[PDB]
């Protein structure tokens, strides 16, 4: 698993790089450009949400929604009990549905690269991979 | 005292690029050690009737006092390494020579000098060093070796 | 000529980052010292200079009427002209110089579109020793509350600011005279 | 002294208003529109107007001249000079508390040599609100200089005051002046 | 006339020729450049060569020119340094006019040379260069200098 | 007896000078600001040549030269409240000088000597730290420099600059050389000599 | 009508004092202090989460359901100032709760008696009022689809 | 002659008092009047416009040419500040008339003496001076290629 | 073609992007810089003006002239005689010389991505997209 | 003086010490992390886990350790509040040592041992530490609470 | 080789972009990570150094210690005699071990991009490239 | 002892006087001047390094070996603040003298000396206590790996 101190340290460096109101639909859609234009075929399933355009309200919606989810996640995720139960509801959502799997492996390449730079060098690369990670393969 | 070689020189070398400095603060710095030059021997000022010594503010005489700071540059400047140094003092030695300049005079120029320097330098200036490089430099030029 | 200079002292103490704190009251003058707002008036001296002690004089009394002219106020939808200001009652704690409480109506003659309406809405508050500010807590359950902070004496006439009390949100400027 | 004291402080903090807005005198803080004055009639409801420290002499008398040592970004070679505006005329009727639209002369040393200096007559007028004297040359020079200088220490005699390019009214020099 | 070569101008060119200044070995730099700068000018015009030989000129590294090289190129910081100051910069250039008069050999097409070769190689020193300010006071010098021969 | 105490034109200066103190440098560093007429910079060496620095001259009018009120010998306590490089709880510091030398007139610059003490308390009774120091005043600056002369404890420097405005009060630090670091704030008032 | 833009400021700041810490814990004896006062008074809706495992409050099932409707409701307010992206997360919101079958319009209106309720109680200076007024623009448009 | 910084800023600013309209309309009006201005003193040039069409007037063809030149004078002094560039941009624009047969030294002082005479009337505060000095230090450089 | 309002848009956020003075070769500068990384092969026809050294004055020079006309054909935009007869002009300087008609694509690709930065949020993409599009098949 | 705990140094400790009382579940923090410094310590040296038996060290999640995790922990917050008063937190160490000495098979060594535990597992918790500083305090501090033999 | 002025250039500019402290630290990490993350072939002789963490103590100081022999090669390279001897000492370092040769034109390659970023439109890539270039040839 | 935190900005400051300029010349004269008064005192020492030519001072194989030590010890100096870090490659260069056969614990208590007596001379406003103590931490761990 993590560890709980891998875990506080996220939950924490979250706070700091999530930020709050603007700040946030500033730093997902940084995170979302990022991700499309190194593999813009994700702009497919993104079509009910204006993937196209992700400067549009449409997809600005989508985008806050997604990172307030990881927010939970995030936040569930030292109290086991929480995560186990949160994992499993996240889990249902995609199941029915396809979504490929590399697809996360990609989301997460870029959400660290990004905290990277909202965080600078201080940024515990180590524990969000070994702590992000745990929350892709679950819900994936 | 301090012996003279290396290090007081690049030291030396160095305080006088902040004393020095460029602009005003150099058309002042030259302008401060001559009135202190001439405060001290007033009958020197009879040399420079030639380019307006009697007023220290004149156009010529601040041209040739930023003039004469000039050659001290290349002085100092050169000065620590022997080979350009020499040079440069060779040079002085010769428009210098030809004339008898007492060594009255080069004592309250070089006081002069060394009273701005470290008004101008605030802390960080040692003494022994310039006195010492100034001499060496004062030396080369009236050439009483 | 004591009040006058006194006062253009003041005006110096003002300009500047300041001695002691916001929260710290400078006790003075040939040296600084820095003591807490809440910290005089104890009755422990903190001062040398016996500041804490000193000031002869409490600059609430009690019964006063304020007039205030407003002169900027987002914070109502009428916007009075005027606003009176009745302090009813006044009483400090037998221990505490530095917090003096008081029960104040806050008058109003505004006209309403329909018709001509009139409040007097009463109000809990107390007056901060060395603030001279008094803070007179909001009337409504609204949180609209009162803020005037004094030269003092000099002049009995201060600026009033009504604010949102958690927030500290200025939206209303009166200038309270004294009601002679 | 103690009023001369009271003057240098309070010529010199912000107000609240916004451009070409001007607080009324008195109690009231209030701000309204620069240019309203005048009606004639007291735009202001406090008439804090119709009191001698707006409708007074001095301040609308002519032939105040205020210098200082110019010391020009742009033109002057040489090494900074006097500059000297001063007031040859401005308009007053009767009544009127106001601002006077003016004329005026802009001097500057050509050297201490020369013994030379410039004189080009200007015309404007001055802003109450901005406390601010705006000059140009009057005409058909085609290249004349002009003048800003503003008030606002809150002092009379003090003043920041710039000599500009009529044109783009572009900073030629600056100079800080004093009445004479 | 006064405009052509301003305050703006020169505050420009001494802003930018400081830039040079900043570490304390001034001198290997000076020497260096005015080498460099008096090279190319023999390179483009060969009967300078003859004027410079007085000071071994054939020896680039040579004290005897290294030091010349200074002087020279010291001269020039003394007419930037002085550039606001009219007078003075202007009988300091016309004192430096007497030290090139009586050094025959020396013509005008020189000087106008050393001022295409000067404006070639500041730029190449410093990264922030205005090449009209330059120009417009390097001109005026250059020509004060030369003017008295 | 009582009118003696409350002098009015000793108050009035009193607002002056603390107005003064609140209305930054036009100027540049180690520039001296001309007097009303003109408005122009000098440098401060050459400004205080000792001969006129300029035409007018701000320097040469009586007022500002005037020896006395500068003049040392005076003693200066107050409290030093540390940052606490040095271990020991906040103390008095007394700076009293001890000599000082110029030319004659000297005006500009005022080498002297001085004796700086604190009291403190060790283990057991009330102590007196006292070093002796070396330093100079500076017209323009107004600032008085004291170094410690060579002392083993070399107890570290202390630093007064003039604009209080009043004349008798400064603001001092205690630094280091090296560092140039201010340790702890001092403000010091000018002990009456009777 | 449309929301003061005061209000909302009142309330993006009542709700940082709620919200509070980035911890479960407090956050959550909240939201369920919250239900807990929507089911005593709409005992029905109680049935609505068996899904979530409502019989099982401590079971971490339902815990983590309770975080995902507070953080729901965070992300909300954390629009506020972002218009047109709240006008349309407000309708994914909706369909969220459409496609539930069996809640009501009036289960909501409960629930934000609830809040009215429970807030004034975990936390001093709660604007009652600026809240119920910017809630219920929220819960209307919510509902909204859905009748 | 060489022109001074201090004016160059004096027209860096005249000029976005004339350019400053955001789009077309404006910048051609005085283009063009400053282009009739041309015309009804060196009349030969007209000719050389043929090629645009400046037989239609409003034609379009015509008028994004106006622009074209507008445009290529906006470049110029937006260059001001960046020397080097500008100095290299300015002998591109240079050769960009060397091989256009039929275009005088002439015709540039020209049109020129032509915007020296609409300039002022378009707006006011013009430095006429400053303006001619840098312009013809401008044209100097862009015509003399051709000799 | 577009929408009055969808050009308006363009022709004013185009305003606070490009911007004045320095600020442009800036823009520029950092323009090709991402183009050129992204696909070296440019470098090959941008020769003349040393396209191997983009920060050097001979291709700041260029740089300019670029965007200027693309500032051109953006304020050309909003009145449609004046657009379509520049559009039509700016054809005929391309067809003569053989383009690979991709790296327009690119081009724009990247001048999205740029004014995305400087824009930020509020960069309104779809008018853009469906605007400067229009400017660079006229060309191509 | 320079020897022992510098103004700097703690101001600097004080100033990290509380990047983790940020949040109000200071309980839920002291209490896990005072746990594990005590476990990690039992860990090393058992001799340890019969001197904690008495406050059910067994169980850690225990509330009769979970307790006592808080007053160690706590009481180094005290420490670590009062190194801006010399007087007092010496007097408060002082006590400190009281409470130890008569808890009999509390030796030096486990100090030492607890002091390298703690300074390994803070620079864990806050991402902003300056060991040299921590060390030089905790150092004081361990020190005077043991000196009590 | 270089030229003496192109040398200087760099020799000064290396100053400024490169700085004092921690502003070094921070930028031989931000290096190292725009590098590893475009060819992570290289976490692989970075394995004594920690290379999986970059921001790891380990690897950090491995980044210093690297900087600062750039420092002196870059201090070296205008007096020829210690250049030459130094570059002779690095390519010993490198001889031995096998490595890949390409590594270093990437590294070059970012340390540019760095460069570039840190520096500004005023980063004269030629100077550079002609001059860091010498440097890494002479280490291979 | 320990390091205080004042002492290392005492020393990241008398640092920035020895080593400023960019130049080897400087720090190269400063490093070696340390070395010749290590030798003149050890001199076992010297035949360490006859691997980099110490018979041939301005050999340039040998200069460049000075510089390194020089940036090594800058290296070190400009890691006082990252403390963590410092302490592993200051093991590191523990290692790299380890290796190293014929380094005694004796020679770095010797060019401890060295400096203490060099630095004082090169530049004024030493604080020849502050470095002395520092150096001495540095020196501990380094040499002590080695036996």
């Amino acid at each position: 698993e993590c560890l709980v101190t891998e875990s506080l340290k996220v939950k924490l460096q979250w706070a700091s790089a999530f930020g709050h109101a603007h700040e946030r639909v500033a730093f997902g859609l940084e995170l979302w450009r990022d991700i499309i234009d190194d593999h813009p075929e994700i702009k497919a399933p993104f079509s009910r949400v204006r993937g196209d355009n992700i400067y549009s309200p449409e997809f600005g919606a989508h985008s806050q929604r997604v990172l307030s989810g990881l927010d939970i996640t995030i936040s569930m995720l030292d109290t086991p009990d929480m995560l186990a139960a949160q994992l499993a509801h996240l889990k249902v959502q995609h199941v029915e549905r396809n979504l490929k799997p590399e697809f996360f492996d990609i989301f997460l390449k870029h959400l660290l690269h990004v905290l990277g730079d909202r965080l600078g060098t201080h940024f515990d690369f180590g524990a969000w991979h070994d702590c992000v990670d745990q929350i892709i393969d679950g819900i994936k | 005292k301090k012996q003279c070689g290396v290090l007081e020189g690049l030291k030396v070398k160095s305080e006088w690029g902040r004393a020095y400095g460029s602009g005003h603060d150099r058309e002042a710095f030259s302008q401060a050690i001559w009135r202190a030059t001439f405060a001290q021997v007033p009958e020197s000022r009879s040399l420079f009737k030639r380019v307006h010594g009697d007023d220290t503010s004149h156009p010529a005489f601040i041209a040739h006092a930023d003039r004469v700071l000039g050659g001290l540059d290349i002085a100092i400047s050169t000065l620590d390494q022997p080979a350009t140094l020499k040079e440069e003092l060779d040079h002085l030695q010769v428009q210098h020579e030809g004339r008898k300049i007492p060594d009255n005079y080069f004592d309250a120029f070089k006081t002069a000098i060394l009273h701005v320097v470290a008004a101008q330098l605030g802390r960080c200036y040692d003494r022994e060093a310039w006195d010492a490089c100034i001499d060496h430099i004062e030396d080369g030029i009236k050439g009483h070796h | 000529r004591i009040r006058k200079a006194g006062s253009l002292r003041h005006r110096v103490e003002e300009l500047e980052d300041p001695s002691c704190d916001e929260h710290e009251h400078q006790c003075g003058g040939d040296d600084p010292q820095c003591i807490s707002k809440l910290f005089v008036c104890d009755g422990h001296n903190d001062c040398r200079n016996g500041e804490d002690e000193k000031d002869c004089t409490l600059p609430t009394k009690a019964g006063d009427k304020f007039i205030g002219d407003v002169c900027f106020d987002h914070c109502t939808k009428r916007r009075p002209e005027h606003m009176t200001l009745a302090f009813e009652s006044s009483s400090i704690a037998a221990f505490f110089t530095p917090i003096a409480d008081l029960h104040v109506h806050i008058e109003i003659e505004s006209e309403t579109d329909e018709d001509e309406s009139e409040v007097s809405m009463p109000a809990d508050g107390e007056y901060s020793f060395a603030d001279h500010r008094l803070t007179i807590h909001p009337p409504e359950e609204d949180g609209l509350g009162l803020v005037g902070e004094f030269d003092g004496y000099n002049f009995d006439r201060f600026v009033g600011h009504i604010v949102h009390e958690l927030s500290e949100e200025v939206c209303a400027e009166f200038i309270f005279h004294r009601k002679k | 002294t103690i009023r001369q004291l009271k003057a240098r402080i309070s010529n010199l903090e912000e107000h609240h208003c916004d451009e070409h807005e001007s607080e009324c005198r008195g109690d009231v803080p209030e701000c309204i529109h620069d240019l309203l004055f005048c009606d004639g009639e007291k735009d202001c409801r406090d008439g804090s107007d119709e009191d001698p420290e707006t409708c007074s002499l001095n301040i609308t008398h002519v032939g105040s001249s205020y210098t200082g040592l110019a010391t020009w970004t742009s033109c002057e070679d040489l090494n900074p000079d006097h500059a000297i505006v001063t007031i040859t005329a401005a308009h007053r009727k009767s009544f009127f508390p106001n601002r006077v639209w003016l004329r005026a002369t802009l001097s500057y040393e050509l050297d201490e040599h020369d013994h030379t200096v410039s004189t080009t007559q200007l015309r404007g007028f001055y802003n109450f609100g901005k406390r601010e004297l705006l000059l140009a040359p009057l005409k058909g020079q085609s290249e004349g200089y002009g003048v800003i200088c503003d008030f606002n220490l809150g002092d009379d005699d003090h003043a920041d005051c710039k000599i500009v390019v009529p044109s783009s009214l572009f900073v030629c020099a600056h100079f800080n002046a004093q009445r004479y | 006339h006064e405009h052509c070569c301003s305050e703006e101008d020169h505050r420009i060119v001494q802003k930018q020729w400081d830039i040079l200044w900043r570490d304390t070995e001034s001198s290997k730099i000076k020497i260096g450049f005015g080498r460099l700068l008096l090279t190319k000018l023999a390179k483009d015009i060969p009967e300078v060569n003859d004027l410079f030989k007085r000071v071994d000129i054939e020896h680039a590294e040579g004290p005897k020119f290294s030091a010349h090289a200074l002087r020279i190129l010291n001269g020039l910081d003394l007419a930037i340094n002085l550039l606001d100051d009219p007078p003075a910069l202007d009988a300091a250039l016309d004192h430096l006019a007497h030290q090139h008069e009586v050094r025959e050999g020396v013509q005008k097409a020189h000087f106008k040379k050393f001022g295409e070769i000067l404006a070639t190689g500041l730029p190449q020193v410093l990264d922030d260069y205005d090449a009209l300010a330059w120009k417009s006071c390097l001109k005026g010098i250059l020509t004060k200098i030369s003017s008295r021969l | 007896d009582e009118a003696e105490k409350i002098d009015p034109e000793h108050f009035v200066s009193e607002i002056d000078a603390r107005v003064t103190k609140i209305e930054g440098t036009h100027c540049e560093k180690r520039t001296f600001q001309c007097g009303g007429n003109e408005q122009e910079c000098i440098s401060d060496l050459l400004v205080c040549d000792g001969h006129k620095d300029c035409h007018n001259a701000h320097d040469e009018d009586p007022d500002v030269c005037d020896t006395s009120v500068v003049k040392a010998g005076n003693v200066f306590s107050g409290t030093s409240t540390w940052h606490g490089c040095l271990a020991r709880e906040d103390h008095v510091t007394r700076i009293t000088i001890t000599a000082s030398k110029r030319r004659k007139f000297f005006t500009a610059r005022i080498w002297l000597r001085a004796l700086v003490e604190s009291e403190l308390e060790r283990h057991g009774e009330n102590v007196t730290s006292s070093f002796n120091a070396k330093g100079y005043y500076n017209f323009a600056s107004r600032r008085l420099i004291l170094l410690p002369t060579d002392d083993h404890d070399d107890h570290l420097a202390v630093v007064c600059s003039f604009n209080r405005g009043d004349n008798e009060r400064a603001e001092c630090h205690r630094v280091t050389e090296a560092t140039l670091h201010q340790c702890a704030d001092l403000f010091v008032t000018l002990e009456e000599h009777d | 009508d449309c929301c003061s833009y005061e209000d909302r400021r009142e309330i993006r700041h009542i709700w940082d004092d709620v919200w509070s810490s980035s911890f479960t814990d407090r956050r959550v004896a909240i939201v369920r202090a919250v239900f807990d006062d929507l089911f005593k008074h709409y005992p029905t809706s109680k049935a609505l989460f068996e899904r979530v495992k409502i019989d099982e409050p401590e079971s971490g099932e339902f815990k983590s359901h309770l975080v995902r409707v507070a953080n729901g409701l965070k992300l909300l307010i954390n629009l506020l100032d972002d218009t047109l992206v709240l006008q349309s997360h407000l309708g994914h919101l909706a369909d969220q709760h459409i496609q539930r079958k069996g809640v009501t319009k009036e289960y909501f209106r409960g629930i934000g008696e609830a809040f009215a309720r429970v807030l004034p109680q975990v936390l001093s200076c709660f604007n009652v009022d600026a809240w119920n007024r910017c809630f219920h623009r929220l819960v209307a448009r919510i509902a909204k689809d859905l009748p």
